[PDB]
């Protein structure tokens, strides 16, 4: 019927002023953009359909071929950064946010799936759909009482594309913008569906990864304590763009880390630490190393909930990604922390693995591991027990690393190793 | 000690097909 149609037929049937004819061609469009391996996006374009079925677009009286164009459109979209713009150059990006309110649940609904294809491009494409007005109808069709009463396919669509219009930066989305989706954005992730939740914590992370204004606009809507539940979620889907958005906003203020302490997340992090996937843990650790940036007690939050040595853990055995931003944490810790808490952090063993790691190749780890030994020297002088960390660091074998670093390409690891060694060696 | 951000996605595109 429409099944494995040549692109010569479809534009005879497309040329044909025939509706009929030319739905069957749009569909027979449709079937060949939809197939398995290597829809041929860059025929369709040559044969000059995308005019026309943006035109098809508009034909409210045969809804079936709405559909079908609505459907090509999309998968030419879904292709590379061009064949977006070929879609774009064609009017569709009004003529979709026309269809979003459409009585047919499907042919809106590709709409959705349409205007997220844009979006995603790239932030030039998500600010022109902005512009064109598509934010109020898409919020339109999410004002519901309750969001249980939607097809689930229909919510997972628009919630990605809303998602889409919160992501990328240079530049970030449009401030009116973010505030006028949020709301409904926290709604969704009090949502019970998986798909859901996790596409709205990766809208909440896109929001939360730039300045602390960003940050405080998500953070005044009440998200952080959802968040920390779903960062203790089963589902590694939620659990990653969780963990994300909890670790972009304790990049921010010592004020938005503190409410994401509050709401309990460092009870997560033994696991967190510990999580089979490595990516987890990594980016456990980075945001362990963003929060032992902060005030010096909660430091001593970190302390409480007995998190020291899952760092130190992480640092005797990790990819190296991690123990990097382990390093990175102990150095963070070192440079904020009372001596007390510098010498507990020494009680848990942290020399051990902190110096094994001076074996490494990186430069920046090396440097960021001798900052954190004279940080950590600076506290042991105030006691008067240079001597025991001293020797303590050369029963580790720390003393031949430091000393071949002396012998260092790079400038600063040269003068940092000759510091520590003429004044505590 | 200051708050290091993440670092930038090299995912810059996210579209979808229909199948």
């Amino acid at each position: 019927g429409t099944v494995n149609w040549s692109v010569e037929d479809i534009v005879k049937g497309i040329n044909s002023n025939n509706l009929e004819s030319q739905l069957q061609a749009t569909q027979a469009a449709r079937k060949l953009l939809s197939r398995e391996k290597q829809p041929p996006i860059d025929n369709i374009i040559r044969a000059g359909l995308i005019p026309k079925f943006v035109s098809f677009l508009g034909k409210t009286d045969c809804s079936p071929i709405q559909f079908e164009s609505a459907w090509a459109l999309t998968n030419i979209a879904s292709g590379t950064s061009e064949q977006t713009k070929a879609v774009v150059d064609g009017g569709a990006i009004p003529a979709f946010i026309s269809l979003l309110a459409s009585p047919h649940a499907h042919i809106s609904e590709q709409a959705v799936w349409a205007l997220g294809n844009i979006a995603g491009d790239g932030s030039a494409f998500r600010d022109l759909v902005i512009k064109h007005g598509a934010i109020d109808p898409l919020l339109a069709l999410l004002a519901v009482p309750d969001l249980s009463t939607l097809a689930c396919g229909y919510l997972r669509n628009l919630t990605w594309t809303l998602s889409n219009l919160c992501r990328n930066k240079n530049p970030a989305p449009p401030l009116d913008a973010v505030e006028q989706i949020l709301p409904t954005l926290v709604r969704l992730l009090h949502h019970n569906d998986p798909e859901v939740l996790a596409d709205s914590c990766w809208a909440i992370s896109y929001l939360t990864d730039g300045p602390n204004e960003r940050i405080e606009m998500v953070v005044k809507k009440g998200v952080v304590p959802q968040l920390v539940k779903l960062l203790g979620a089963t589902e590694l889907p939620i659990v990653t763009p969780a963990l994300r958005a909890i670790g972009n906003i304790v990049t921010g203020t010592d004020e938005q880390t503190q409410k994401v302490i509050d709401a309990g997340a460092l009870a997560v992090f033994p696991s967190l630490l510990t999580n089979p996937k490595t990516n987890i843990q990594k980016e456990a650790t980075w945001t362990m190393s963003n929060i032992t940036a902060g005030r010096q007690d909660q430091i001593q939050q970190v302390v409480n909930h007995g998190l020291v040595p899952f760092l130190v853990g992480v640092l005797s055995k990790a990819d190296f990604k991690t123990q990097k931003e382990a390093a990175w944490a102990i150095t963070n810790y070192t440079s904020g922390g009372t001596v007390e808490q510098i010498v507990y952090l020494v009680h848990c063993g942290i020399i051990e693995p902190l110096m094994n790691l001076l074996s490494a190749k990186d430069t920046k780890i090396i440097q960021v591991i001798l900052d954190a030994i004279s940080n950590i020297f600076q506290a042991a002088e105030k006691l008067g027990e240079t001597e025991k960390l001293s020797i303590m660091i050369e029963e580790c074998g720390g003393l031949d690393k430091i000393e071949a670093l002396q012998r260092h390409e790079n400038e600063s690891v040269y003068k940092a190793s000759l510091n520590l060694i003429e004044k505590y060696f | 000690a200051r708050k290091r951000s993440h670092s930038p996605t090299k995912k810059l595109r996210y579209v979808k097909r229909r199948f």
